[PDB]
């Protein structure tokens, strides 16, 4: 007989761009070394100066 | 520096912001400011 607070969280995927998202945190920038950096969707291999 | 017609210079017209509306769109219309009627001569415009 104990009660339950059923929570139904519906996440839409209609013809509207994403509005709610979680981050990918966190890392520190490293300079003067070969790092496979990722900058907000820009992915590349190189030395940062 | 001109009066009525468009200027003659070249301007790079920078962005302001993007909006995620995602709706169809066909027609626009502008809004104008009309100081409402007073005792200065219906009187609009």
């Amino acid at each position: 007989y104990q009660p339950y607070r059923v929570v139904v969280l519906s996440f839409e995927l209609l013809h509207a761009p994403a509005t709610v998202c979680g981050p990918k945190k966190s890392t520190n920038l490293v300079k003067n070394k070969c790092v496979n950096f990722n900058f907000n969707g820009l992915t590349g291999t190189g030395v940062l100066t | 520096n001109l009066v009525r017609d468009l200027p003659q210079g070249f301007s790079a017209l920078e962005p302001l912001v993007d909006l995620p509306i995602g709706i169809n769109i066909t027609r626009f219309q502008t809004l104008l400011a009309l100081h409402r009627s007073y005792l200065t001569p219906s009187g609009w415009t």
